[PDB]
Order: structure tokens, then sequence, then C-alpha cells
RNA sequence: UCUGAGAGUUUGAUCCUGGCUCAGGAUUAACGCUGGCGGCAUGCCUAAUACAUGCAAGUCGAUCGAAAGUAGUAAUACUUUAGAGGCGAACGGGUGAGUAACACGUAUCCAAUCUACCUUAUAAUGGGGGAUAACUAGUUGAAAGACUAGCUAAUACCGCAUAAGAACUUUGGUUCGAAUCAAAGUUGAAAGGACCUGCAAGGGUUCGUUAUUUGAUGAGGGUGCGCCAUAUCAGCUAGUUGGUGGGGUAACGGCCUACCAAGGCAAUGACGUGUAGCUAUGCUGAGAAGUAGAAUAGCCACAAUGGGACUGAGACACGGCCCAUACUCCUACGGGAGGCAGCAGUAGGGAAUUUUUCACAAUGAGCGAAAGCUUGAUGGAGCAAUGCCGCGUGAACGAUGAAGGUCUUUAAGAUUGUAAAGUUCUUUUAUUUGGGAAGAAUGACUUUAGCAGGUAAUGGCUAGAGUUUGACUGUACCAUUUUGAAUAAGUGACGACUAACUAUGUGCCAGCAGUCGCGGUAAUACAUAGGUCGCAAGCGUUAUCCGGAUUUAUUGGGCGUAAAGCAAGCGCAGGCGGAUUGAAAAGUCUGGUGUUAAAGGCAGCUGCUUAACAGUUGUAUGCAUUGGAAAC
């Protein structure tokens, strides 16, 4: 599926907000309990190495919305490069257009960035992109010619800008550019990329 | 020829104009994409000179590129 | 369709055998019934098919629930 | 069938009768040489070989081999 | 042959694409494939397409819808099955009442007061009855319209088991059915015929001569209407007996009415 | 350093010998449920089973006479060819029945070969004859046609002059079955067409001809290696094993003939049998390898079946021929006609594998100075979730959480669920409007500039010319291009492995079933409702290849009680083999070189929306020659 549908429902069982904390933290209350009418006490009756591996992988693609075939595509792409493949893959994990736009102060959510990108409001280097999965590279210019005045969302994101060294942006001129590869310390550390690359040899 | 639909390609070959294409070749000389005309090729004109010395006339429209190689300046006028 | 008169099973609740019913089968062994390694697809050219199931109706061919 | 095969037939049938005549007269010359050995029929075969090998009627190798064999067996006479 | 059945079904697929008004039924009991037709020429042309257009060679017979079975005045017998087939001992024994019920199907009434049969065995024995009536000693049709009243029984030690009681009840049911002179029931259709004037006496004499239950006249606005409860076998050729006499200007409505007692003549005909 | 993850499973229990199952991939994939679409291909594997229809390989009039028709008073010019003459036809495409072997691939040998059209290289490109084609008239029938007699053309056919050069003959002169030269003997060379020029003479262009020498191409021939299993298949073999002569093939060759003999092979497995198109390679594993030889590419076999011949450089010729076979069709019944393993399409089969679709736009192939013609190749386009890649069905905020429902089991709460309602916004796609391609940086075409032997001049050639070529395509996509959340999500599992259970029904029955196994009275195992979770326009099921399985274990296992030691000895061949000295290096390693096509992957680059993919670049096994190495 291109979208998880309900995203707070994803944080229900996971217990982790895809936002900083405010996803299921301020909507009336904080519902961080796992779903299920069969709910009961569960403290160490459902967690295992296989289960934690699934949890890490699941939150990893939830943060980016990668389908299985695209997931293997990205895996092969990071195979195409050498070094510590886990951290290099994690650097490639930011190479999503919607993720960058969210991190560029141009969209409050990556979901909104994806749906702007498909709508055609984005200009990627003199080439409007409707596919939000294109791979970022350093030194790319973007424009928002005219489908931005009628969008309050992009302006609201522009005033709530994001500071990042790996990219540059003029939010008041609707300008963004990918500068350098991201740093691991700027990104959440609860994810373990090693177990997944061990899990991906099954072709 | 090869490539994709809406994406033609044909590697230029000094092949016998009487024997079919897409087979064993004595020597492949150049390549070109006829979709977008920009004249990118890897012509040699070294063994092609020998091929023309022993006939080996390439396909129909190669003569135009032969004009670009300027072999007419060095092949047909080489007896005077 | 050729001359191979072999055993089979009817998987699922009920049956639609007509003593001449033309239908489709399934290849797979069953442990409790020795000599029997075959089934019948529910809903192929003779069998009715069963709906209102989050279960089979992917197998045991039956149309998607209509509401 | 097709018209092209009809035209090829209408041509090569007569060309083949002609070639049959030429081959049979060459055969007759070979016969007359087999009867007795002389320079006159040697010249006759010399001429006929050039008459027939000129076209595709007789292969050059066959004519050369036969004339070489006949002149070789003549060399002892 | 069963292969002939399959090839005739292929011919059915070919012949149903032109006009599917003909109905085809494969009966679960009589077994023979019933195919509907208009008349002599209609069936003839179907046969012609089958043998010549379709190259399908199939034998032709007679329509098949047979009967139902029941039995006479009540009686009470016992069932004792002390037997074994496979590795150890088996035993069972029950005592039931075999009573007819003209307007009700299988019915069970218990008479266990002294603990002769535990409640666990109350239900299986019923099933033993429900499967035992399926066969008849005359022609083998299931026996219906019967009231069953279990009276007594005996549950022994490990030799006793529920299916043994079911088999004993089956023995009792068959024995009592043999004793109580079983009888047969034939299907009866209610046929209504509306004719202006022409075939009043013709239909009267046809029904009187062939078979049927009749009572006089109905006088509709400008026509004569006759309803007959007639055995379904009597429709054989009646479709053309009436039509030939009516020159093709006949019509009726065929509706099933009920199963009725078979006379002695029917008892002599159908049996082998 | 290229590079390796298992799980459960007997029993009171423990492992062990050891089987099983699946977790993983792949697949011409098939089926179910469903299903907007982009881009990338592919899309009979069943019956070489039988087929209507169309194309399917034809071209040249400036090769030839003449015919028909137009214009023109006529001559003549022009339009088409009924035909001849020249060439293509053997290209190419498709199939895998056959074939278990020079067939593939590979290294080399052809002291034993050939190879129009295209390369080099020269000699010239005459003198005639005599014929027919076409046609005319007659005969036979509806007609196809067939038969008979008359007239002729051809760069057609056949003699006649010389043969430069070759080849043969003979003599002299060469080389480790060879090759080269000289002289003499003999033989046989062409055909003309068009154009320019020239009063003419004649000259030139150009096409073609003949013979000559030389490329290349393709074919044939020689072997070595590699190229299934079968000994519950041990003898086979008389053209068989060789020799002499001859015929014979482009050459050698019992290939064949006459004569002469009786060998030859085969236990390291012939023959017989069934199974088979082969390779590069697709996929599975780290690999040794397995899988199958998809499609494509190279090679071989076939063209309804068995032969046989036919010209032609080249065929025993998909779509040439005769016979015979078998079939089909027409016949107004006398006789004929044909072969989709070509494009499709059609019938059967299966679960199933698609359009008798368009243009020859490009490419290519053929014919032709030329224009121009053919081109069911080719390129497209149609269809199919068949695989691959890619995208939506909304999005910003938004509640102690709307309504209903569920559990809790009347009580709260959770729960469905930021999902909802609500405000706001948007439009790739749905859909109106205009733009909008390259593909043709080719090809034709004449005058110019120039080159060029000639020059009297056209023509031979290179740089610019436009009238020239688009099915694809006013196409994809794009300026809120019109409006608009509007045009759209299912599937499986939820006892464990395997991250996924509550309520109800239920009674070893109903049924699930990959295994362990569940269900006989409240089943987290079945069936429904709800909920959970995972993948997703795919998810479920089946088959089959592999990983897991190293579980026929050189690599990478054992033989005592499990499966394993013949009951033992003699015991050939073969295998393994005491020490020391030498050489060769046969084996081996290694250096130089060549070859091992492309395409496959590994990596870099480029074009793609990153993307699969296409192109660019290189990467390699293996074999042969030559120089060494000396340990074994």
């Amino acid at each position: 599926m291109k979208y998880t549908g309900s995203i707070f429902k994803r944080s229900r069982r996971l217990g982790f907000s895809l936002l900083e904390n405010n996803k299921e933290f301020s909507k009336g209350k904080k519902r961080k309990t796992i779903p299920g009418q069969h709910g009961n006490r569960f403290r160490s009756s459902t967690m295992s190495g296989y289960a934690q591996q699934l949890q890490e992988k699941q939150r990893m693609q939830y943060m980016y919305g990668i389908t299985d075939k695209q997931f293997r595509r990205l895996f092969r792409l990071v195979l195409k490069q050498r070094g510590n493949l886990a951290v290099n893959l994690f650097r490639v994990l930011e190479s999503r257009l919607d993720n960058i736009v969210y991190r560029m102060g141009f969209a409050p959510t990556r979901r909104s960035a994806r749906q702007l990108v498909n709508h055609g409001h984005v200009l990627l280097n003199d080439r409007t992109v409707d596919t939000p999965s294109i791979i970022l590279n350093p030194g790319d210019k973007v424009r928002l010619k005219a489908k931005t005045i009628k969008i309050p969302i992009v302006k609201a994101a522009s005033e709530s800008g994001v500071v990042s060294p790996f990219v540059e942006t003029n939010n008041k001129t609707f300008e963004g550019t990918y500068v350098r590869f991201p740093e691991r310390s700027e990104l959440p550390a609860g994810i373990n990329e090693s177990y997944v690359v061990e899990w991906y040899k099954r072709l | 020829r090869m490539g994709r639909v809406h994406y033609p390609t044909y590697r230029i070959v000094a092949v016998d104009s009487r024997v079919k294409r897409d087979g064993k070749y004595i020597a492949l000389i150049g390549h070109l994409n006829p979709a977008l005309k920009e004249n990118k090729c890897k012509i040699d004109e070294a063994v092609a000179l020998e091929w023309l010395n022993k006939g080996a006339k390439p396909t129909d429209t190669v003569r135009s590129l032969f004009s670009q190689t300027g072999l007419w300046k060095k092949f047909v006028e080489s007896k005077k | 369709t050729n001359g191979f008169e072999v055993l089979t099973y009817i998987p699922g609740e009920g049956h639609n055998l007509q003593e001449h019913s033309v239908t489709l089968l399934r290849g797979g062994r069953v442990k409790d019934l020795p000599g029997v390694r075959y089934h019948i697809v529910r809903g192929t050219l003779d069998t009715v098919g069963v709906e209102k199931r989050r279960q089979q109706r992917s197998a045991y061919g039956a149309k998607k629930p209509k509401a | 069938n097709i018209k092209s095969n009809e035209k090829r037939l209408r041509q090569n049938i007569k060309r083949n009768l002609n070639n049959k005549g030429q081959k049979t007269k060459l055969k007759t010359n070979v016969k007359n040489f087999h009867k007795e050995i002389n320079l006159d029929n040697l010249g006759n075969v010399y001429s006929q070989a050039d008459r027939l090998a000129r076209k595709g009627i007789i292969s050059t190798n066959r004519a050369r081999r036969l004339k070489s064999r006949n002149v070789a067996v003549l060399n002892k006479t | 042959t069963k292969a002939d059945q399959e090839k005739m079904s292929i011919a059915l697929s070919k012949l149903a694409e032109e006009d599917p008004t003909f109905k085809t039924f494969t009966d679960p009991e009589t077994g023979q494939t019933i195919i509907a037709g208009m008349g002599e020429l209609h069936l003839d042309i179907l046969v012609d397409r089958m043998r010549r257009e379709f190259k399908v060679e199939v034998n032709v017979g007679a329509p098949q819808v047979s009967f139902r079975e029941t039995f006479n005045k009540e009686s009470e017998v016992e069932g004792k099955y002390i037997k074994q087939s496979g590795g150890r001992g088996q035993y069972g024994h029950v005592k039931i009442r075999f009573e007819p019920n003209k307007d009700k199907g299988f019915e069970f009434v218990d008479k266990i007061v002294g603990g002769r049969i535990p409640r666990e065995y109350i239900k299986p024995v019923q099933a033993g009855l429900e499967n035992a009536m399926a066969s008849g000693p005359l022609a083998g049709y299931p026996m219906i319209d019967i009231k069953a009243t279990l009276f007594d029984g005996s549950f022994h030690e490990v030799d006793s088991s529920e299916m043994a009681f079911k088999i004993a009840a089956s023995l009792a049911l068959k024995e009592a059915g043999k004793v109580c002179s079983p009888v047969l029931l034939e299907p009866i259709m209610a046929i209504e015929v509306t004719v202006p004037e022409q075939y009043f006496g013709d239909t009267m004499g046809d029904i009187s001569s062939r078979r049927g239950l009749i009572e006089g006249t109905e006088q509709r606005d400008n026509v004569q209407v006759i309803k007959a409860k007639v055995p379904l076998k009597e429709m054989f050729g009646y479709a053309t007996d009436l039509r030939s006499f009516s020159q093709g200007r006949g019509n009726y409505v065929m509706q099933f009415s009920h199963y009725a007692e078979t006379p002695k003549s029917v008892v002599n005909e159908i049996i082998a």
C-alpha cells in the first residue's frame, strides 16, 4: 500500500511517534497502548529477536513508506556502494524527495510532501516530478513557481523552518538544495540497520 | 538493431550488405542512436579502410557517415 | 480429462458432487487419509462457492463479499 | 505455385536441353577418344572444354582433370 | 458410459448456446439425465444435431422420477447387535416402537425411566433411525411419515458404544419395516386445463382411461376448466396426446401436488 | 579475501544412524478473489494435429522485338507489358519430429579444396548465321488450358579472327608431397545498350561483356578435447578391414567400380535400447555445481511423407519440379489443382498463451546508371497484472475521542478511531483548452564552387539548396489548460514454529490440515461477527528447478552394536609404490603471443522520474605455439 492509512494506529502498537512525540500525544489525549479488543497484560510474552527485528524494519519503512520491491531496489543500490553498508544505507534513507521536503521546512509531514509531489507542485531541476521516490544528489535546485500561493501548508512549513547542515534552504524564497550526505547523529538512533541487511540475502 | 521501443539503437557495423545483420561480425565499427540526432559514434576508419579495400560495403545509409569520416578524401582519390 | 481415475477429497463444508461434476482439483497430501493426495477447488464450473468469509473465498473460489 | 517459378521453368527447361546436348556431344568426343588415340580428337576435346567450361555448363576443375587424364594416358602413346 | 456422459455434456454446451429453453437435470436418485423438448420434431432435431452436427452418439430412454416409501400399522421390535470387526468386542441393544405418522416425518419420543439408556445414547439412536429408513424391501426408496418411540435398551461395559446402538436400532427398524408391510407413494401433479369447447369429452376420456382424480366441471367466463390430480407418470405422451387431438392448440399448467398411495397395478409394474 | 543464519519432528527422557515438512528463491508460470494506469518486454510448452482467406520474394523497357492505348495530319514521343533476356531466388523467417554424433563449442590442418553479385590486375569489347519467344489462324470444351501450321527480335542460342594472360603437353630451371621460371605443342576472347560530342571521320562518359591475377565471403574436407543413461545389453563386423587400376566429387576419400586378400573394432562398454536439437547461456547456491538450453544470438537437421533428378556460383530449394504414398478441393466428371514447421487467423487440446491491425515512417534485403518497384521482413501500434519497474485512490489542522457497533460481559472505560464530523487546500491521474517533438545530423535532385584523365561535351566525385520522407502522433507530457476529494484497495494468517485473538455457535461430528496435530460438551486450532498483524494491485492455491540438504559429503560422510567388511584365500589387469645420481621436461607451474564473436553478469560512464532497462568501456574461464623452471 502507498499509505499506511491511519498513522496514529501505527504508533499504537509500536509505542513510538513518527513525529517528535506529538503524533499520538496531543489529539485530546495520549493513546500509546497497543490495539486489539483481546488486549491484556503483555510485558515479555510477545518480544523476541525475530520480533524486534520486525519492529525495527517496520518502523524503518513506516518512516519512509517504501514498498517491498522498492525496498529491495534500495537494498541493491546500497549494495552497489562499499564501506559500512548500514550507515551508508541510512544516509540513502534520507534521499527520498518527500523526506527531504519535510526536512527542508517545506512540508509539515512527509505525507503532505508526497501528495504535493504527486500533484505536480514541485520542480526538480527544470523537471517536475510526480514520483516522490526519486534519489537525491548534492547540488539540486528546486522551484515552486505558482502552485504555492494557494497552498497554506507550504507557507506554514516555511515559517516553521528546519535547520540542517546537509541541505541548504531559503524558506522565504521557496528555495531548497541538497548540499551534503547526512550525518548519523542528526537522526534517531533506536533503529538498527544491521539486522535488516542480514535479513536481506534471500534472493 | 537493439534497445527498447521508443528507444532505438543500432551499432554501426562494416558488414556485408548481402549477409543478414545481428550475427557474427568481422569488425564492429561505431554505434548510433537514430532517435535523437546528435551523431555520437565510435568510428575507427583503420580496419574499415581494409574492409573497403576488400569491398565489404556496409549497410545502405552508412555512406553519409562515410562523408563525415572523410574517407572519400583518402580512399577514392588515392591513385593519382 | 484423460484416463486417470484417482481419489480426491472435498475440502470445505458441504459438497456439490453430481456423479458427473466437472471441476478443478488441488495437489497436496493429507496425512490422515493415506492414498489420498488430492482435493477439489470449491467453485469451479460446477461447485457453488461460499461467501461471507475473511477466510477462504481466496481459496475455495467465491466472489468478493458484496454489501 | 507462383508466376516467377513458371518463368524460371520456361527458361531453364530449354537451357537444360541445350546443356544436355552440349554434355552429350562432349561425351561423344570422349567416346571417340576412348576408341582410338589421336591428336585430332585431342584438339576436339581441347576445343569442347573451352566451349563448355566458358559458361556454367562444365566446371573448370572437371574439364581440367579430364583433359589432364586423357593427355597423361596419351603421353605414353 | 461416464465418458459418454461427458461428451453428451459437451454436446449440451454446444446446443444450449443456440436456445437454452430446454432444461437438463441429473437426478441424484434416478440418475438418468432428463432433457426437455417441445414435441416429436423438437426431440428429433435435437437428436439429429447430437448425432450429425455434434458427432455425439448417446442412447435414448424414458424419463425418470420414481417414488417415495412408507409403511402400514405400527409395531414394536428390539435390536440386539453383538458383533465386532477389527480387533475387540462390540455390543449394543435398544428397544424402539415403529409407528406411522401420516402427516409428520421422523419424530422421537423417549420412554427411558428406569435408566435403561443414558441420555448420551438418546440422540445417536435417533440418527440410527434416520439412516435406517433410507432403504425399502420392495424397491428401496426411503421410508417417511413415521413416528419413532424409543422404549428400552441396555448399555453394557466397554463392549457397548454409540454406533453399536445405532446399528441395533437400524436392525430393529428394518425388521419392523419388513413385518409392517411397506407401501409406496407416487408423485401426483395438479394439472389445470382450460378449453373453450372442443376437447371436453376428449380430456374426460383421456383422464378416465389413463389415470387421475377428477370431480365434474368448472365453468369459467366462456371456457371449461378441469383440474386433475394425476400421477406424474401419466404425463408421458400426454403432452402430445392432448396436442395431437387439439391440432397443436392445447395448453395446461403442470404443478406438483403431493405423493399418493400406489395401487396394486403400480406395485406390479415397477418391480423387476 | 570472493564468501556460509535455519526451524520443528520418534520417546519415560536423552542424543545418535537417519528420513520428512516448510521458512527462500525462481517460473513461457497456471488458478482463485479482485483489479485505474504509466514505462520495460514478453506473450503454444499440448496436436511436424487438420486448415478457409490475404500477403507471404520478386525486379529491370536506357537487355530485346513487338503488342495494346493516348497525343501528334504522319513520323514519332509518351502510358502499360503478353512475353522473352539478366539477376534475385539457396536471402530470410519458422519448427524441433528426426539425429546420442565431428554436432555443438574449441585449437589447429587443409604437401588435398572450391567459393557469381563485391577487391586488386590487365587484354580487348568483332564477323555472322539460324532460330524461336510474343503473335496470327484452325482443332477439342463453359473455361482453364492443351494440340496443329506461318512470321520474325534479343547484351538470347550456336559456329567463325586473334587470343594479352592463364591452363594443359614436352624440355630446361625449384622444395623437404611440395613450389616457382624459361622455351616450344595445342586449344579456345566479347555483345552490345544508353548518353554527350562529332557535318562526318571519329572521340568521350557510362553500363555490360570476355579471359586473366588477386581479396573477402561462404561451403566442403582432418583430427584432439568437451558434448545423456542403460552390462537385469559381450561380441560386432563382409564394403566390412586395407592394398592395385579405373570411374568419380570443387578436392581427398570404397564414395563407387574391377582384381587381390582377410582383417578391423569391442570389456578404457561397441552394438542394442530409451532419452535428446547443441552452445553462449535463464534461474538456484559462496563455490565446486545443479537446473533447463526460455526469447534472442551462432551452428546443424526439416519443409505433408521416400526417393530422384533440374538449372543455377550456390538447393535435391517454406512458399521450384516428377514419380509414389496420404489427404483435401473443384469438375457441367473428361480431368485437374495444392500443400501456413511464413505472417496471422481458424478447428481440437489443455488451465492457457494474443491482431487474417497499420506504414513500408525509419532500418534492412533484393532488382535497376537513374528514377522507380517488391518487402505478413522490419518498425510500430491492439490485447493480457504474464514478469519487471513506477504511480493513486487525498492532504494541513482536526476529540479524553462524533454516531452506531464490539469487548468489558448493565457499571466506567477502552474499542472502531485523526479513522469520523468540521474548516482549508490541491489535481500527476479522470477530464476542457493551446503548445508539442527529435526521430529523416538519411535518402533521393538538378544546376553551382571545386576535383578529375579526357575535353567537343554530358557525365565520375566532394561542400550548400528544397520541392523530399511519420503509421507511430495535436502522442506522451506541459502553462489552476475546465471543473473537481473529486475518478478507485484487496488479500492471507492470527495454538506453536510464525510478529497476529476476543465474543458466539459447536460437539472426534461438523471441519482445519506445511508439520507437530486439534474438535466427543464453555475450541484463543474448527464455523461466524468484531479486532489484531503482514504484503498489496496484488495477495492467496498448484506444479516444477534449487538453496536450505554437505542428505551419493575429491572439494564437502561413514562402514563394531544403525545402513554398511563379501566366509576366506590364490589372486591377473589396474591403482599405489625403498633409497642415491643425470637429462628431457611428457605431466606440472610459468613467460611471450594468438584465439576464445556479440550479447550474460562485475564494475565505471551516459539516456531514462531515481527505477528496472538500453547503449559506452573494460573484466574472464578454456585451447594452441614458443622461452624457461626441475621440486615432485
